[PDB]
RNA sequence: CAUCUAUAAUUUUGAAUAAAAAUUGUGCCGUUGCUAUGGC
């Protein structure tokens, strides 16, 4: 991507932090 | 212990369609694809079970 | 499991011969050899017919069986 | 010009999903893009099929570079639904892979494909 | 005191009632009607109801339920038999109540009461499966466990109203009571992809034709708890099925794209295939926009003894005759083509001219896959229903050569599952209650999970007809 | 499946509690009125 997007980089953080809240 | 289409064939020299080779699969009588287990199974646990029984 | 399922093809009534000719198709799977007996019986009741009337012959059990 | 590059039509499309079944029932397609990847590290991967509508297009145009590299060729279907329902599988797969086996009673049809791809790229 | 002056007083009733109704539809015929019931018996399109229908005034009733992901639903019927006299329902005070049983991949099923078109379907019974009905031996026939283990995804009622066939995931097919929800009996499969996709019963008949997964068919016997028959020659998976009164069984498998109409009197089958091409459809229309291929066939109902309907993937509703191999009349986009993604969620880049660009215009459209089709039987009219939250009725003419579309409805939301018409009424007013179980996930496999408001239950659309 | 019985309805006596004849739409939360509708 020439310009990436941080919705998209937070919303995979997001994810992330779901899964370490699901732990 | 594989039937072609619904015929059991025991040999293997066919010369099958393509229609035929789509439909191989197992026998329905074969223990493998099918009915139940053969004598060398049932035997050894006929054997198996009068062992634990006795 | 097991189900004598008898089936007729090419069935023509004969009344020169006052009878009714058709080719049977017996489905035994898991099973061997049912007996003619039987199937004049089950023959007789789907035909509405009496087994003295009713006669079968010539029969062969398919490579394998079941049928 | 996208950087959706080769997408087939309906037809082409339509037949490819058919190797991908026939593939799959032989077990001859791996399923996923990072396994996709591997394939390619591991140089069996015959050809590529992909997705067009993942989040985003990105994670899997990783994928024609290496196809470029190690010269297999690759295509795109529109739908990564239609390609895990040709997967056989409940969740949508967006990359797949064919591989290699020289005892496979299709491969004439995959050297076909190989053919129309090939002009097709 | 004897069994022919019995017979024939419950005739000198039924033709007392004829003539009474005959006076109420005055306020010839009666021997017509004897013919509708010899038409009921056996015969070709007859219920000619395709234009007294009253679409705009159907009322709709959308039903949540509990229960996740419903897969099949089976509406029970009974009706007054020709012959005898009696009914076809078994009990004394069922007296005609209208049920519905309805599959879930909870391992859920459950009958309801919908016995009345103007409140709601009333959740009789239940029988829920688990992990305790996970079988000991997981290696052999034996899977005689009285519960479901795995993923159901079918059911059917028997026509006499005493038992009801349930099959899944599990390879299995366990016919219950219809009161107590007990199990009657199990049979097994006997295979590792033996798997339960479709079942048919032959209509007034206990002859349950089951479509499943290992490419074959198992008919069966129900009353004797058996299978009668298997029947191969699918070169995939036995998709969907469908039946009718008489002894020809119509299956579609998927990937192959073919419609098998298999014939019990033979033994026998035959083939129905497809083939629209983009390039000749384009030149006729450049004679005269998008062209979808065919890329399953997933759903039929047999609307005839010589037609019948196919909802294909690719948006197609092909109609058929017994005449020709070709369809007799295919159709085009049915619940439409489906919404274009957006732009930041396939290109994740800043750039908004690239954005639409990675949309690509029209390369990246797809249409609706008709999921589910119900015909009524031997009518002139049929259902088709997508994830579109459109359930679509249409109607096929007289010469059986089209179809037309009679309305939409939307009240129903999501992936509709299964879609069934109970009449009931008198002769002359018919009152019709389209119920479909419908949930947000396909029952094969999942494929999708984003749809917005696709609700788990069953939709009810109540229609009059009036001419 | 039939019968029987439990629950729910009338009848009579008691202002009424009371007594008996005798008969015969949700797994979870939410908006939300007199049911419809969100999201997991």
């Amino acid at each position: 991507s020439e310009e990436p997007s941080n919705v998209f980089g937070s919303v995979l953080k997001k994810q992330v932090e779901q899964r370490l809240e699901f732990y | 212990h594989i039937a072609v289409g619904k015929q059991i064939v025991n040999i293997p020299s066919f010369m099958v369609r393509l229609d035929s080779e789509k439909h191989i699969d197992f026998a329905p009588t074969s223990p493998f694809g099918g009915a139940r287990p053969g004598r060398v199974a049932r035997r050894n646990a006929a054997r198996k079970a009068e062992a634990s029984g006795e | 499991s097991d189900a004598v399922t008898i089936r007729t093809r090419k069935v023509i009534s004969n009344p020169l011969l006052a009878r009714k000719q058709f080719v049977v198709d017996v489905l035994h799977p898991n099973r061997a050899n049912v007996s003619k007996d039987e199937l004049r019986e089950k023959l007789a009741e789907v035909y509405k017919a009496e087994k003295d009337a009713v006669s079968v012959f010539g029969f062969r059990t398919q490579f394998g069986g079941g049928k | 010009n996208p950087k959706a590059f080769p997408l087939a039509d309906a037809a082409l499309t339509q037949q490819i999903l058919d190797v991908v079944q026939q593939a799959a029932n032989l077990r001859q397609l791996k399923k996923g893009a990072n396994e996709a990847t591997k394939t390619l590290n591991r140089g069996i991967s015959e050809f590529i099929i992909m997705a067009a509508d993942c989040e985003p297009i990105e994670i899997l145009l990783h994928l024609p570079l290496l196809c470029e590299d190690k010269n297999v060729p690759y295509v795109f279907v529109p739908s990564r639904v239609a390609l895990g329902r040709a997967c056989g599988v409940s969740r949508p797969v967006i990359a797949a892979s064919i591989t290699t086996n020289d005892a496979s009673a299709i491969k004439t049809q995959i050297y076909a494909v190989k053919d129309k791809i090939e002009t097709l790229l | 005191e004897n069994p022919a002056d019995k017979r024939r007083r419950l005739a000198k009733q039924y033709l007392e009632n004829l003539k009474s109704e005959a006076n109420d539809i005055l306020t010839d015929i009666i021997a017509s009607r004897l013919k509708e019931d010899v038409a009921e018996q056996q015969g070709r399109v007859f219920r000619y109801f395709g234009d007294k229908l009253l679409i705009s005034e159907a009322k709709q009733s959308f039903t949540r339920v509990g229960e996740n992901n419903l897969t099949c639903i089976s509406c029970f019927q009974p009706v007054l038999n020709k012959y005898t006299f009696e009914e076809s329902s078994n009990g004394d005070k069922n007296k005609g109540r209208l049920f519905a049983y309805t599959v879930s991949k909870d391992l859920q099923l459950t009958k309801y009461d919908i016995t009345d078109f103007s409140k709601r379907p009333k959740k009789l019974k239940y029988a829920k499966g688990g992990a305790k009905y996970i079988p000991t031996s997981k290696h052999e026939y034996e899977n005689t466990t009285e519960g479901h283990y795995d993923e159901i995804l079918t059911v059917a009622a028997s026509p006499d109203g005493k038992y009801v066939v349930t099959g899944g995931r599990d390879r299995k097919l366990i016919v219950w009571s219809t009161e107590s929800l007990s199990p009657v009996k199990v049979i097994p499969t006997k295979d590792r992809r033996g798997e339960v996709l479709s079942l048919a019963f032959r209509k007034n008949s206990d002859q349950l034709y089951a479509s499943c997964a290992d490419f074959k068919i198992r008919t069966y016997s129900i009353n004797q708890f058996s299978q009668l028959e298997i029947l191969y020659g699918h070169h995939d998976i036995v998709e969907d099925i469908s039946a009718l009164a008489m002894e020809r069984c119509v299956t579609v498998g998927a990937r192959d794209r073919t419609a098998m109409l298999w014939k019990i009197p033979d033994e026998t089958r035959l083939t129905f295939r497809g083939g629209d091409e983009p390039q000749k459809l384009l030149r006729r229309w450049m004679k005269e926009p998008l062209f979808f291929c065919e890329g399953s066939i997933d759903v039929v109902s047999m609307v005839d003894d010589f037609h019948f309907i196919t909802g294909s993937d690719n948006g197609n509703i092909c109609l058929w005759s017994l005449a020709k191999k070709k369809p007799i009349f295919t159709e085009r986009i049915a619940h439409g083509i489906l919404p274009e993604p957006s732009f930041n969620d396939i290109s994740g880049e800043t750039d908004e001219e690239l954005r639409k660009r990675q949309l690509q215009g029209k390369k990246l459209l797809q249409p609706f896959w008709i999921t589910s089709l119900y015909a009524i039987p031997y009518s002139n009219v049929f259902i088709s229903g997508s994830w579109s939250g459109s359930l679509k009725v249409w109607k096929i003419s007289d010469n059986l050569r089209s179809f037309e579309l009679l309305g939409e409805l939307s009240g129903a939301k999501g992936v509709v599952t299964k879609i069934q018409v109970v009449e009931s009424g008198k002769h002359g007013k018919e009152k019709f209650r389209i119920l479909a179980s419908i949930a947000k996930e396909h029952r094969l496999g999942r494929w999708i999970a984003n749809v917005s408001g696709a609700r788990n239950g069953i939709y009810s659309a109540v229609i009059d007809q009036t001419g």
